[PDB]
């Protein structure tokens, strides 16, 4: 068929010459298709050979009988268009990737566009070339460091670069100015806070494999019984995902409640402050009298902005039968087999565990601080960064006020535009979109006459009904398999995230680890934990300088007698013609002693010589 | 005035009273294609293929 | 009694090519009778695109996290030109620095990075050059343009390689010149001496022997540089990842030549030989198989992205603990006697 | 279809297996062959060997 010499001349046509360079439809002795020709010089065509094939059975060449010439067949271009659209705009921008503007305007486009230019990615339409300007963040990212920005009033779109990170610059020197280096040492400091959300759980979704397909019809059930079980494989996957979630929650609870001991004289109504530091917004209830809710005000503000919580699903499922309006989609999903179950542990228990973990680092015997009081531990952890103990002992009310201000700021920042709530609402919206897609999957014909079993059962014969229901069953089973594969792929990442969450809970809150650049940003001081929807909230406190000054420092000195001295976490400064010592994070000159200088027995080459340091 | 007709896809918007107020032809422009892909009239900012 | 300094290399995968697939362009190339049947499987099209967009967003977030970890707390002076200052304490750093300052341009990589990239062709720049050399001259008989004609195409990452090279150069300079924002304020020779003393070596030998340490560092750097002429493990993995990507792409492309129990694997012959009432079944037979193949491919991609993200997190941890600082974790950064 | 589902489940479980094996390697390198200055990692607070 469609190959040979015996042709039908009913629909006759005139012979036309072979054109090269354009994509046209060809009928070469029965061979039909679409491609581009090109005259070549081929000598491998024998007398009984007139076609060139490949390993897949596609014509890639031929030889004409009337004119003994050789040609090659190649298809033309076939691609898509990338468009960037803003919130309120007249027309979106256009980008033809890896295509020149001339080819676009001459072959694939027939509209006279006023704005067009070439870029590294391709031809850009309806945009302005402004690559000389850089931005820090843009929602329309195109790739290779370029992104499109929108400016309200030519064209409102601009083609600029993308650079989200940069280094800080100073006006110091990069050489040795007179034997001493030039570095800046801070002179004043404050305490700053930073919140962080890490997801540790996911909604437990249970699907009734016998209700999503073949809701209430008997013939559908009898036909589904012919496919074997075909539901146990889904039930086992769902059960194992639920078991993994339960194990994760139990491990998080164990990490929160690992080696903690309190006293039996606390009430959480009178002892809620230490060293003039207010901690009422981070504590629940621990004592005799308390209601059914033990969430802190911060947890209350976090949960009041999210509707789909551990209790939200329960309330929504309660408000399905009877009531006033049952137009909610959750009841519709529950009526088809898709329902969400609550976790094994309630949110009140997690809030109580968090409150106990917070109290463990606030009152004796200071379980979460290895037996060190709170202000003493804070002073030690600030001194460990290169800050003298004198300025810490003198400035204590300032540190308390800074902590209070940081707590107030981190409490008030969640009102207008929070950052931790974004991830929570994104997870909620993703789950809702997945559920809506799985629900809308039931409204597909899948090659049948209708997507409803009632019409098929009330219109066709039992054999025709079976023929029409088989394809629907197969499609719905394929959809369920895809959904459980997606659930496995998501639970893997949820476990990967919960592992790091537990690690940070064990190594940043209940203990102080020497791991730098792990809990905070190099200047970490203390980290706390709070309960959050589908995860935990961490409050990281850091050391933030405010002022700086320019001083000349020395890396090391060598004393008389071929001896050498080296400072630890500090430098050697010069004032009133005298060598002294200062910290690496606060400018405070102090006499040179043996508790902050490493002793050596060798005089280096580039160390400054000064036979006037009277140190043993 | 007289204009021909054909079988094509259209988007319909119904208000709270059941009166059609807006409509866009999915085969008219690229913005209409984005609107028919999102099944809305004010799509969010993003890069649509 | 006597000691020397040795060097090692390690490659950790942090990203992967971003593959985008169109259901229509892959199932029904340019036929309307095929689109009429594909319209029934409406929900099967706007799921592959969603999964691929989620994968691309995860890769972008991973790259942004890597960039943030490389550019976290780096204070540099404004008097560094990267060409006048390139060596300290008799230790050269020319093969490890690119270009930094208000004198550079498009080229900002280092000689070592150039030597490493000159052996790998299937990179982002390589994909761009291939898609440019596709149809429109420079005959496109290669498989990449054939895959592009069917909906399979690779998109470049958000951040180019030049920006990552500049970030790495800045991170390396941060621990080379004052202020030493990547060495806790300790100069490089003093930091090396402290790291060696922490293993149980007295300060006398370290203070008396410094030119030996400098020559050992230079020899180790030279051996690492002039070692890519053979086939190392890092280059082996960098080639294996792109070979596996190309194999997966070719295996996905080869699925279009399967019959799945039909009369032929081409829709043209079916539409030109049979009537629509008898061709709808033959078209659906191929549609089902192609949808199943696309689902299997996206499942494999979603399975591999998790390992990719785990490796990227490991690399970020190694950068934050072994590069920009000195962590007291034995048998973590090196083989017990690790220095820097 | 059954074979594809089985191999997909196996490929999904391999990731968790590799994560557990990496955690085991880290615990071996940081708790058996060396004494790490970390708390609540190898044991429960008062870890000796
Ligand atoms: C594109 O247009 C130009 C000019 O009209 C023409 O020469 C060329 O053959 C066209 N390309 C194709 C593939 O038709
Ligand atoms: C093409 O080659 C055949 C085989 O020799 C010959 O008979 C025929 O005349 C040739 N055609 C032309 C146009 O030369
Ligand atoms: C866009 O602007 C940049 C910077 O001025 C310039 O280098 C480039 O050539 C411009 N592009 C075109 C197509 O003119
Ligand atoms: C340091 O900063 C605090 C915060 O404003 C201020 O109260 C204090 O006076 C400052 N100290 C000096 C010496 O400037
Ligand atoms: C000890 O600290 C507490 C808490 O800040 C304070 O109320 C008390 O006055 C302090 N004691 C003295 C003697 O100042
Ligand atoms: C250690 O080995 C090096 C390299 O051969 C040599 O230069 C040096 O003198 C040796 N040191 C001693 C103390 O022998
Ligand atoms: C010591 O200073 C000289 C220049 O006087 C310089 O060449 C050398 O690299 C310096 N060494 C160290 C360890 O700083």
């Amino acid at each position: 068929i469609n190959s040979g010499t015996t042709c039908s001349n009913d629909l006759l046509y005139s012979n036309t010459e072979i054109s090269t360079g354009v994509c046209v439809n060809y009928d070469l002795y029965g061979i039909t298709g679409q491609g581009i020709f090109k005259e070549v010089s081929a000598a491998y065509y024998n007398n009984w050979q007139n076609l060139l094939y490949d390993s897949n059975g596609n014509i890639i060449g031929f030889k004409d009988f009337l004119t003994n010439k050789t040609y090659t067949i190649l298809p033309c271009y076939s691609g898509r268009v990338s468009a960037a659209f803003y919130q309120n705009s007249s027309s979106p921008a256009l980008l033809y990737r890896n295509l020149k503007c001339s080819y676009v305007l001459n072959n694939i486009s027939f509209i006279s566009q006023p704005f067009y230019f070439d870029s590294y990615l391709g031809c850009v339409l309806n945009a302005v070339n402004l690559t000389s300007y850089s931005v820090s963040s843009c929602d329309l990212r195109m790739g290779s460091g370029f992104c499109i920005d929108y400016a309200l009033p030519s064209s409102p779109y601009r083609f600029v670069t993308f650079e989200p990170f940069n280094v800080s610059f100073v006006n110091d020197s990069v050489e040795t100015v007179g034997g001493l280096f030039e570095i800046q040492i801070p002179t004043n400091f404050t305490i700053a806070g930073h919140e962080e959300f890490i997801q540790t759980s996911s909604p437990k979704v249970t699907i009734d494999c016998s209700a999503f397909v073949c809701s209430n019809y008997a013939a559908c059930h009898d036909l589904l019984s012919e496919y074997g079980t075909f539901c146990d494989n889904i039930n086992s996957i769902l059960n194992e995902v639920n078991d993994l979630l339960d194990i994760t929650q139990l491990q998080v609870a164990n990490a929160l409640m690992q080696g903690v001991t309190l006293s039996s004289n606390l009430n959480t109504n009178l002892h809620s402050d230490v060293d003039n530091i207010d901690f009422k917004s981070l504590l629940g209830c621990l004592g005799s009298q308390c209601g059914s809710s033990s969430r802190s005000p911060l947890e209350d503000l976090l949960f009041n902005k999210v509707k789909l919580s551990d209790v939200g699903f329960v309330e929504a499922y309660n408000n399905c039968t009877g009531g006033s309006e049952i137009r909610d989609l959750l009841c519709v999903q529950s009526f088809n087999g898709i329902k969400v179950l609550p976790p094994i542990l309630s949110e009140t228990q997690i809030s109580g565990y968090t409150t106990a973990a917070t109290v463990a680092a606030m009152f004796p015997p200071w379980s979460a601080a290895a037996g060190v009081p709170f202000p003493l531990n804070v002073q030690y952890r600030i001194n460990g960064l290169g800050v003298t103990m004198d300025v810490l002992n003198k400035n204590q009310k300032l540190i308390a006020n800074a902590f209070n201000k940081a707590l107030l700021s981190i409490q008030n920042g969640f009102t207008a535009t929070p950052s931790a709530l974004a991830k929570i609402q994104s997870v909620v919206n993703a789950n809702a979109q997945a559920l809506n897609s799985l629900l809308q999957q039931l409204f597909n014909k899948f090659g049948a006459i209708s997507s409803s079993l009632q019409e098929i059962l009330s219109r066709l014969d039992p054999p025709e009904a079976q023929v029409q229901i088989d394809r629907l069953i197969n499609g719905r089973l394929t959809a369920l398999n895809a959904y459980v594969s997606q659930q496995l792929s998501d639970i893997t990442l949820i476990k990967a995230g919960a592992s790091r969450a537990i690690e940070k809970v064990n190594e940043c809150v209940k203990s102080q680890s020497p791991r730098i650049n792990f809990c905070g940003n190099g200047n970490h001081i203390l980290s706390l934990v709070q309960n959050a929807p589908y995860g935990l909230l961490f409050i990281h406190f850091s050391y933030k300088p405010t002022s700086f000054k320019t001083v000349l420092v020395s890396p090391g000195l060598c004393l008389s007698g071929d001896r050498g001295i080296a400072p630890k976490q500090g430098y050697f400064i010069k004032q009133n013609d005298s060598w002294m010592f200062t910290g690496s994070s606060y400018y405070y000159p102090e006499p040179i002693s043996d508790k902050n200088v490493v002793f050596m027995n060798s005089c280096s080459v580039n160390f400054t010589k000064a036979p006037f340091i009277y140190l043993n | 005035w007289v204009t021909p007709l054909s079988r094509r896809q259209y988007l319909l918007n119904f208000d709270e009273h059941g009166v059609i107020t807006n409509a866009v032809d999915c085969s008219s422009s690229f913005l209409s294609e984005i609107q028919c892909k999102t099944q809305s009239f004010a799509p969010n900012t993003g890069v649509y293929d």
